């Protein structure tokens, strides 16, 4: 069975860096990409970026480059996402996903939990 | 940038009644669009992988097609199980999402 | 009043993947002997080749065969003593390995590298390291025979099957070729690995041809296929003294001993001018295909060095260049080049690449390769053919931000194997005739159907008819008896064009003789009669079974 | 050679030993429980 296992909620302070790991399971962990969506309380889905765990490969989208580092661990099959200069508007939901086939890597049928991350003074 | 403009912003049904929702693509050219279902408190589940192609472990009752920059889901009928927020996708770009 | 006619040889093929081999493999023949198919077009599509995948497994497999015979260094594996190379980049490492007598132990003094050691402990006197990885997988050290020169590989076709070249000057990769040839072997092909830069590659006939499978996605690598080369020029100037032990019965270990003269990091050459007139008609070509864009060139945002940096072998020593002076521009819809005043420049862009030694081989994870240090300097030239460029997604203020990539090695195969395409011959066929019963190799591919009717006798013998060509060879005669035994249940043995008694359906074609035999070409009739080739192979045995009953009844009467 | 005690903490013994480790120059200790 293919699981994909995210950190629990976190809070921070504006300006602080928070750090958030999928735990993969179930799968080859170097054939398939991993894609990071942040889901805004109440204003959709922003897709935010893919990692690809061969290489180590990114492309953060270009509203969230400089701030949003991502880093794979292979020897635990375990993703990792950074992002950094947190606001308070960067409050979401933030989702682990893989696509059904490593061909085609839009097809999200893989999802993990959701990691709440609470930004506020 | 290929911004995906998804209609009715909220859909007023009943159990039984045909939904339509609609996604219009600013740009196309290929016919990779797919439909999520997610459920409150839920990740998002995929039910039409490609514009056309359905996804297992999903009832025959959900549907859709198109090409281009328009493309179509519906629903055979809504059943009580099926409350829930629709959103397209074409690559990185989300629509805006339908609520049902 | 029309009758099907079995002909046998016909210039039909269609889409299959064989497994072709390799001919340096096997003495390769004087010329490849092409035919050039005159009205032909066919479709490609370099990102769903099979030669590119068959070529993947070819080189991953020869490298791993060159390692097998050669000294593992399971006794280096040890905690080393390390201090600064000051008699950091390079570190000074004691240790105490195993000898080639079984009861002994040595001491031994080793340069080595900082990026192939990681630190036991908190690092600072000598620290303990070991070498990267040695405690995960096995480190073999490459034999001093192994040719790190890439040799080209032509590869050539199983017996009944055809390489479709593409001749298209400026075709990108996918869709519709005219102008396509028929070819037994392809062009010397390097296996050539380097990251971000394709380079000693095959040049553009016309000009720049961006390619890629989806150019509106961020996923598909863009290869940009250049038609003049940049010359990139890379040193190590640092004189090497090579020292080397044995660690068992003929097992033996190089390693850098000392550094003559003074230490000067490893580094590479490319003009300003010829690098960013490049970049300009890159820039140019890129706005062809993303109009009122701006087209910017980064530096790559995150990964490991093997895909952070450009990454290539000089005479065996694997180097790693920042290129972030190279990939710095802006170019706007307006024309203008921001980073400008380089087309009058006498300047070169120096790129600081850095020297590793404990290759992680491919992506194999659980095998590692020890580059041994070669005696002196190193200086390598190469010719810069082309880029592979990947695209940042999301949400932007009409700008592209193209970041170098790389990393899969099957987009450097990809760009000297796309206008490769395999297919099958299928020699037998039918057509309405009025008969009934009582050059080169598909040369006549684009002719019509009643000229292609006698060159049978070509395309007939050019059937020819370890485990990976074994097989494609007991195939292709499966393939040919196949035939044979249809032609012979339908009593046509021992022909190329036989008449039978099988009536013409008007519901199979309705064409007149003049519309097939004098109009199309036998491609166009096979897209036409397929789905009704399972009702005439049907009656035609069914019409022998009735003829053979027939003709023992005649030769029972008297 | 494996220094075994009853599982008193037969059918199972708490087995220690020395082995080697992943650095082929340090050793291990380790306790197991085999039947
Ligand atoms: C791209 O192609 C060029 C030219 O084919 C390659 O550079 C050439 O590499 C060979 C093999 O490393 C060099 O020959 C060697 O020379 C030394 C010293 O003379 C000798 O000891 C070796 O036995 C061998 O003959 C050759 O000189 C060198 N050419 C130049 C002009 O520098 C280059 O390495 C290729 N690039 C890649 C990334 O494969
Ligand atoms: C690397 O370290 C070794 C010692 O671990 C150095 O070798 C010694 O160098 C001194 C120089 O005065 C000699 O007197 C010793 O006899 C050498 N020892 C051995 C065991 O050979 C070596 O010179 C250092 N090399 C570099 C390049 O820093
Ligand atoms: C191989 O050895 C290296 C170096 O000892 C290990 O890396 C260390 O692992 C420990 C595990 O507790 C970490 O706390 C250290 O921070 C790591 N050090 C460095 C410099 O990264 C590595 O884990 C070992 N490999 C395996 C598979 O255990
Ligand atoms: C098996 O034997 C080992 C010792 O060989 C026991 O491990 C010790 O258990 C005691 C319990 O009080 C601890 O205080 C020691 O620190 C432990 N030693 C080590 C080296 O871990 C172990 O508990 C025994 N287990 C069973 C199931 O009998
Ligand atoms: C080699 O062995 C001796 C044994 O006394 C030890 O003192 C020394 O530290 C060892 N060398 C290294 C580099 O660990
Ligand atoms: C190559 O293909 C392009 C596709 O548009 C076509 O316009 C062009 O004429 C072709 N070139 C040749 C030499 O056939
Ligand atoms: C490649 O050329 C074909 C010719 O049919 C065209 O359809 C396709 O869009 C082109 N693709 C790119 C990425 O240039
Ligand atoms: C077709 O390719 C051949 C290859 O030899 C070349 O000579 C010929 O000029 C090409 N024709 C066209 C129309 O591009
Ligand atoms: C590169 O250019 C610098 C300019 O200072 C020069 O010193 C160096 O020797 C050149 N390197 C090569 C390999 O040509
Ligand atoms: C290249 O050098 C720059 C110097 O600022 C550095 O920031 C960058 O990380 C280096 N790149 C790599 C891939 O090491
Ligand atoms: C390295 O130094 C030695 C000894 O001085 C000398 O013979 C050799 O030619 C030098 N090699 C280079 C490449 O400078
Ligand atoms: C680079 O290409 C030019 C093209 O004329 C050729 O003369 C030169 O020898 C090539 N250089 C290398 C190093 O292959
Ligand atoms: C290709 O078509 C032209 C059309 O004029 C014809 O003259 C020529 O003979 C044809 N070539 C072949 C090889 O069928
Ligand atoms: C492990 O080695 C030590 C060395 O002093 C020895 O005393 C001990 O008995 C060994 N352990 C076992 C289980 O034999």
């Amino acid at each position: 069975q293919v699981q994909l296992v995210q950190s629990g909620a976190e809070v921070k302070k504006p300006g602080a860096s928070v750090k958030v790991s999928c735990k993969a399971s179930g799968y080859s962990f170097t054939d398939y990409y991993i894609h990071w969506v942040r889901q805004a309380p109440g204003q959709g889905l922003e897709w935010m970026g893919w990692i690809n765990p061969r290489f180590g490969g990114v492309n953060y989208a270009q509203k969230f480059q400089g701030r949003v580092t991502m880093t794979r661990d292979t020897s635990i099959r375990t993703a990792h996402m950074e992002l950094s200069r947190l606001i308070s508007d960067d409050t979401a939901f933030y989702y682990c996903a893989r696509g059904r086939f490593a061909d085609s890597v839009w097809n999200l049928l893989f999802w993990g939990q959701g990691t709440l991350v609470t930004v506020s003074s | 940038d290929i911004q995906m403009t998804q209609s009715p912003s909220s859909l007023s049904a009943s159990v039984g009644d045909r939904v339509t929702i609609t996604c219009q693509a600013s740009q196309g050219i290929s016919n990779y669009l797919n439909w999520y279902q997610q459920k409150p408190g839920k990740a998002p589940k995929l039910l039409i992988y490609d514009a056309s192609n359905l996804e297992t472990g999903v009832p025959s009752r959900f549907s859709g097609s198109g090409s281009g920059t328009d493309f179509t889901f519906t629903i055979s009928g809504l059943q009580p199980e099926d409350i829930a927020t629709y959103y397209c996708q074409k690559y990185e770009f989300f629509g805006g999402g339908t609520k049902v | 009043n029309l009758w099907v006619t079995v002909y046998y040889g016909v210039p039909v093929w269609k889409e299959a993947r064989t497994t072709l081999f390799c001919a340096s493999c096997v003495p390769t023949d004087p010329n490849p002997q092409e035919m050039v198919l005159g009205n032909v077009t066919e479709n490609f599509n370099m990102w769903k080749n099979d030669m590119v995948d068959q070529m993947h497994e070819d080189v991953i497999s020869l490298w791993a065969q060159s390692l097998k015979p050669c000294v593992k260094l399971t006794p280096l594996c040890v905690t080393l003593e390390c201090t600064q190379v000051n008699a950091d980049e390079m570190k000074n490492c004691s240790f105490n390995t195993t000898t080639e007598i079984r009861d002994k132990k040595q001491k031994a003094y080793a340069l080595f590298y900082r990026l192939d050691l990681v630190p036991l402990e908190r690092e600072n006197s000598a620290s303990k390291y070991i070498l990267i990885n040695c405690n995960t997988s096995a480190i073999t050290q490459a034999c001093p025979k192994v040719n790190f020169d890439p040799i080209p590989i032509h590869y050539c076709t199983p017996a009944g099957y055809a390489i479709l070249k593409c001749n298209n000057k400026t075709f990108n990769g996918t869709g519709s070729c005219n102008n396509v040839s028929t070819v037994q072997c392809t062009h010397g092909i390097k296996p050539v690995v380097s990251t971000q830069l394709l380079l000693n590659g095959s040049l553009a006939e016309e000009e720049i041809i961006i390619r890629s499978e989806n150019l509106m996605d961020n996923v598909k690598t863009i290869i940009v296929h250049l038609d003049q080369s940049v010359e990139i020029v890379c040193t190590r100037p640092n004189n090497n003294t090579v020292k080397s032990i044995r660690i068992g019965p003929g097992q033996t270990f190089y390693y850098t001993g000392d550094i003559i003269g003074n230490i000067r990091e490893a580094h590479c050459n490319i003009s300003e001018k010829k690098w960013h007139e490049m970049l300009r008609r890159v820039s140019e070509k890129l706005a062809e295909h993303f109009p009122n864009k701006t087209i910017k060139f980064t530096s790559s945002s995150g990964g490991d060095l093997e895909i952070t940096t450009h990454s290539f072998n000089c005479r065996g020593e694997f180097f790693y260049c920042n290129t972030s002076g190279l990939f710095n521009s802006t170019y706007m819809p307006n024309g203008t080049y921001m980073p400008n005043g380089t087309n009058n420049s006498n300047s070169t862009i120096i790129l600081p690449c850095r020297i590793k030694q404990i290759i992680n081989m491919w992506q194999e994870v659980g095998r590692a390769m020890y580059a041994p240090p070669i005696a002196g300097n190193i200086t390598c030239n190469s010719n810069i053919t082309g880029l592979l460029l990947v695209r940042d997604g999301g949400k932007n203020n009409n700008t592209e931000i193209f970041r170098p990539g790389g990393g899969d090695m099957r987009d450097n195969w990809r760009s000297e194997l796309y206008k490769y395409k395999v297919v099958e011959i299928k020699p037998l066929g039918v057509a309405p005739t009025r008969c009934k019963r009582r050059l080169g190799f598909l040369g006549a591919a684009g002719s019509t159907m009643g000229a292609a009717s006698i060159t049978l006798t070509v395309q007939a013998r050019q059937l020819l008819s370890g485990i990976k060509q074994l097989q494609t060879r007991v195939l292709a005669i499966e393939h040919y008896l196949k035939d044979q035994q249809l032609l012979g249940i339908w009593g046509c043995s021992g022909k190329l064009i036989c008449c039978t008694a099988v009536p013409w359906n008007s519901s199979w074609s309705n064409k007149s003789l003049t519309d097939i035999w004098d109009n199309m070409t036998w491609m166009q009739w096979d897209r036409e009669v397929s789905n009704y080739t399972g009702i005439i192979y049907r009656l035609l045995e069914d019409s022998q079974n009735q003829q053979e009953r027939n003709e023992q009844d005649l030769l029972a009467l008297d």
